[PDB]
């Protein structure tokens, strides 16, 4: 029972520059995996940029030295840096919570989703 | 008579049930050697009175142990001593005629344990049971040396001769069925219970995940468990013997340890699994592959095989002492025996060295929780709940067995058989618990609605 507020998308040219947000309200594990999703059109959902609360990161292949992701201090907002935009990074991007509340699974909390459209 | 259902009442297993039976020479409540179904072997403190005694009536060297044969014909020889010496006695014959056959044994019963001479000597008492004074008999006989010494005994005894029914014997017999259903309900929630795990990951691409993959072993383990293991020891311990001959009782006690230590060893793994899964995920994904994760598996079967088949179809487990040298070629003996070498380094291997790494992983994960990037509030308290749950159901269910275990080896004689197979009774109930411990994520949860239709 908890929310993601996702903000930040929008249109953008072509090598332009975004920086997605999401704050999680409520109250979540101490150890979780923050991080953002996306789906291109006609595609399927891939991982873009995630954070543990451990401080480590992963990216996809497609997004890495372009996309940065990062985390704020106990607010439990991430923060998404895109850089260097291209028409293929267009898609859907849903923001993220893997919560191990349970150690032997985990649960996970999404976002409402924002919209990213890049100028070709 | 025309009577060939159970709890027809009698002499017999009236006073199995106040004696039991050991095979092994043991000290009585007095301290006075004694074997089989309560056999006096001698009144001497020495231990080589009591086996010269006792291989001068069974007739050969038996250096402490008879066999089940040789106890019941010691059996009957003392009961049919008992009958002889009440009908012998000036004392004993006329309260014995004028009993009915349900006091007759109750009787019998007190001249078989402190002899003929003995119970002559209850001059009030018999005086109360010729006249039929039942209740006075049993007030009076409670005042005894017979009831301070053995008093569970006596009161049964002395209920015998007042009810002058078979009431405080009746409900023994209950209790082995009651005993009976409830291992059948263990079986089945054990067999149901991991049937659809396996079938849940197996039929579902959605399941098909590392940590599910380590579930798969621990849910086959607790399978073969509930199949093989466990309705063989039911109707062991219910038969009172063992039916399959030698071959099959070591085979069959090779799959228990065998599944015992499989299990164990993979709730093991599965907590390093979800460690590294938890503490860090980048890593634990890259590195642990589906067939890292399948050569894992094989070597945790493989030293489960080590520990199981390997050492007891080669013998190397067995003891060396005389009752289990007789078990050991009698075909329907069943009885576990084995040495402090075997029994302590399967106990480390099976359940020590799992504890030791479980109780060591779970504790840093719970520490590495609070030196995250981070009010006590609500998610934490449940998830510590969580883990008191899965290692509290472990804990509660193999510690007490793998601990008295190990006493059983220290000191002899320290642990009553009856007590070391409840408590590995209630180890083989963890099978059951597993798939509710290791299997509530959402997607376990959907997968097993969809698969029996709900
Ligand atoms: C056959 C019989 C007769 C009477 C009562 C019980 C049984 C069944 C038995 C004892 C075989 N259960 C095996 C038990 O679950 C077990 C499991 C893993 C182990 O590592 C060990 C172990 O036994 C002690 C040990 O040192 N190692
Ligand atoms: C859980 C339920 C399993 C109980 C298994 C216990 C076997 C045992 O104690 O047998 C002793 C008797 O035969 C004599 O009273
Ligand atoms: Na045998």
């Amino acid at each position: 029972q908890v929310q993601l507020q996702e903000s930040g998308g929008g249109l953008v040219q072509a090598g332009g520059s975004l920086r997605l947000s999401c704050a999680a309200s409520g109250s979540i594990f101490a150890l979780n995996i923050m991080g953002w999703y996306r789906q291109a059109p006609g595609k399927q959902r891939e991982l873009v940029a995630a954070i543990h609360s451990g401080g480590t990161t992963n990216y996809a292949n497609s997004v890495k030295g372009r996309f940065t992701i990062s985390r704020d201090n106990a607010a439990n907002t991430v923060y998404l840096q895109m850089n260097s935009l291209k028409p293929e990074d267009t898609a859907v991007y849903y923001c993220n919570v893997k919560d191990f509340g349970a150690i032997i699974y985990d649960y996970d909390y999404w976002g409402q989703g924002t919209q990213v459209t890049v100028s070709s | 008579d025309a009577e060939n259902l159970y709890f027809q009442g009698n002499i017999f297993e009236m006073l199995r049930i106040d004696e039991g039976l050991r095979l092994k020479i043991y000290k009585d409540t007095e301290g006075y050697y004694t074997i089989g179904i309560g056999h006096l072997l001698t009144k001497s403190p020495s231990l080589n009175a009591a086996k010269s005694e006792l291989d001068k009536a069974i007739g050969r060297n038996t250096n402490g142990v008879i066999t089940k044969d040789e106890a019941e014909k010691l059996f009957n020889q003392d009961v049919d001593a008992a009958v002889r010496g009440i009908l012998r006695n000036a004392k004993l014959k006329p309260v014995y005629d004028s009993l009915d056959a349900v006091r007759r044994a109750a009787l019998i019963n007190m001249v078989f344990q402190m002899g003929e001479t003995g119970v002559a000597g209850f001059t009030n008492s018999l005086r109360m049971l010729q006249q039929k004074r039942w209740d006075e008999a049993a007030v009076n006989l409670a005042k005894s040396r017979w009831y301070n010494q053995t008093p569970n005994r006596a009161k049964r005894v002395i209920t015998t001769f007042r009810t002058g029914t078979w009431d405080a014997y009746a409900a023994d017999e209950v209790w082995v069925v009651g005993m009976g259903i409830v291992m059948s309900l263990i079986v089945l929630a054990i067999v149901f219970g991991n049937v659809l795990v396996i079938t849940a990951i197996a039929k579902f691409e959605r399941l098909q995940t590392v940590t599910n993959y380590f579930i798969t072993s621990l849910a086959c383990a607790d399978l073969v468990m509930g199949l093989a293991v466990v309705p063989f020891g039911a109707a062991h311990i219910l038969t009172k013997t063992w039916t399959f001959g030698n071959f099959w009782c070591e085979f069959w006690t090779s799959i228990d340890v065998l599944c015992v230590t499989a299990s164990i060893e993979t709730l093991c793994v599965i907590a390093v699994d979800r460690y590294f899964a938890i503490t860090s995920p980048f890593k634990y994904q890259s590195l642990l592959t589906k067939n890292k994760a399948r050569v894992i598996i094989l070597m945790v079967w493989i030293v489960s095989g080590l520990t199981s088949f390997l050492p007891i179809q080669m013998h190397w487990y067995r003891a060396t002492h005389q009752e289990a040298i007789n078990c050991y070629a009698e075909e329907t003996c069943c009885d576990f025996f084995t040495n402090q070498a075997y029994a302590i380094a399967s106990s480390i291997v099976s359940f020590y060295v799992p504890l030791v790494i479980m109780v060591f992983v779970y504790s840093r994960v719970f520490q590495e929780a609070k030196r995250q990037l981070q009010k006590f509030a609500l998610k934490e308290h449940k998830a510590l709940k969580t883990l008191g749950i899965i290692m509290g159901t472990f804990t509660l269910c193999w510690l007490p067995f793998f601990i008295v275990n190990i006493v059983h080896v220290i000191q002899d004689n320290l642990i009553r058989k009856e007590v070391y197979i409840l408590l590995n009774w209630i180890g083989y109930v963890n099978s059951g618990f597993n798939p509710l411990i290791y299997c509530r994520s959402p997607d376990f949860r959907i997968a097993f609605q969809e698969l029996l239709c709900l």
